[PDB]
């Protein structure tokens, strides 16, 4: 499998370079892709480069590790950019995309409110918790739940953060559990992780 | 430039087929250059690859057909070189088929290789086309109450069908510190979202906030009261 992080950014005129662990072999590509448009190869064959495609962009590739660098970043360089690789005979793979961000405004940490099931929606014998995230940037989160100390990792649906009207970021994630399921528990959580900070919050069946 | 059009429903029920056309002009199917095949893009993730395969006019065997594993008993892809077409088609489909469909080129040791040719990258991309996998009928939301210095405040709005809703507060009065968030698609086959807005945390036991969602394929429209909790 190919590993990548899940955000990389800079100011624009700097250099930046984004790395995707797992390949071994020289058959390493890389993919930009803009929001609701289809993906552009931008690297092939570690480090060559398809016509159009300006010099800022170079690969380089070491044993398990394969790297895009960009330098001289421009705006329009924000996007989602794909690590992929041949595996096996001749199997394609691809990383899960790091979001480059060209950086505008200041950094800003998520504000998280977790929402427990509501009282009228448990009587519909559903349970959804509502982990809201706003206020952050760059625009890139990873969420993880928790069900007491446990991870969770089925039920869960996280969307892509999007701009707010005051242009920072908001993601939204749900858990979606049986009444059984919230009730006997102790705890829920929502762990955001936002560069390098993580944000908790944590709700109970038996609190309000 | 060549062009990869995809071509096809984009809405596939539950169990049932999920078949797309690629049509390629500007270039030839029929070259011993590359191979033809499909990525896809689930709503929020990453690219999956699902195979590709060749065809080529020549003096040995050029036919060759590579499927993602997790895919293969389920899938088939061929090639008509004459009408310069790919095809894809998915069968037991569920709502987790929902994905931008993507033709693509493949390039890499393809012409000159050993042993088996290997296309590694896609050098030509379709736009995409969207496929919804859902046997859902018209359905109109559910909305329950997200109930709440400054405290948020907001409403889930659930189980509808097809896109899109709207949402607005206030019939419009509160505007300022609202958020509108993307639907998600649920396994059922069906669409959530919330709706969020900051406001007073001295404004909750006197100021009314009620969410106004506007389904309009199902002509519906709910208006749903969010009230402090009693705890």
């Amino acid at each position: 499998a190919l590993t990548q992080p899940p955000s990389a950014s800079g100011s624009p005129g700097q250099s930046i370079t984004i790395s995707c662990t797992g390949t071994s072999n020289n058959f390493v590509s890389w993919y930009q892709q803009y929001p609701g448009k289809a993906p552009k190869l931008v690297i092939y064959e570690v480090n060559k480069r398809p016509s159009g495609v300006p010099d800022r962009f170079s690969g380089s590739k070491s044993g398990s590790t394969a790297s895009l660098t960009v330098s001289g970043l421009q705006a329009d360089d924000e996007g989602v950019y794909y690590c992929s690789s041949l595996v096996g005979n001749w199997d394609v793979i691809f990383g899960g995309g790091t979001k480059l961000t060209v950086l505008g405004q200041p950094k800003a940490a998520p504000s998280v409110t977790l929402f427990p099931p509501s009282s009228e929606e448990l009587q519909a014998n559903k349970a959804t918790l509502v982990c809201l995230i706003s206020d952050f940037y760059p625009g890139a989160v990873t969420v993880a739940w928790k069900a007491d100390s446990s991870p969770v990792k089925a039920g869960v649906e996280t969307t892509t953060p999007s701009k707010q009207s005051n242009n920072k970021y908001a993601a939204s994630s749900y858990l979606s559990l049986t009444p059984e399921q919230w009730k006997s528990h102790r705890s829920y959580s929502c762990q955001v992780t936002h560069e390098g900070s993580t944000v908790e919050k944590t709700v109970a069946p038996t609190e309000c | 430039q060549p062009q990869l059009q995809e071509s096809g429903p984009g809405l596939v029920e539950a169990s049932e087929t999920l078949s797309l056309t690629c049509t390629v002009s500007g270039d030839s199917t029929g070259r011993c250059n590359y191979f033809w095949g499909w990525v896809r893009q689930p709503p929020g993730k990453g690219l999956e690859w699902i195979g590709s395969l060749s065809h080529c006019r020549s003096y040995y065997n050029t036919d060759w057909t590579y499927h993602n594993p997790s895919l293969k008993s389920r899938l088939t892809i061929s090639l008509d070189t004459p009408k310069n077409q790919v095809f894809l088609r998915l069968t037991s489909v569920t709502a987790a088929d929902t994905a931008t469909y993507y033709c693509a080129r493949f390039g890499g040791e393809v012409l000159v290789y050993r042993d088996w040719p290997k296309p590694a990258w896609v050098d030509l991309w379709g736009r995409g086309t969207l496929v919804t996998v859902s046997s859902a009928s018209t359905k109109g939301p559910s909305v329950f109450p997200l109930a709440p210095g400054t405290a948020a405040l907001g409403c889930l709005v659930k189980d509808y069908f097809p896109e899109p809703v709207t949402v607005s507060w206030n019939s419009g009065a509160l505007t300022s510190g609202v958020h509108t968030f993307p639907a998600v698609l649920q396994s059922s086959g069906l669409y959530s979202l919330s709706s969020v807005v900051t406001v007073p945390s001295s404004s909750l036991g006197t100021q009314t906030y009620i969410c106004n969602v506007n389904h309009k394929p199902s002509n519906t429209k709910v208006d749903k009261r969010v009230e402090p909790k009693s705890c």
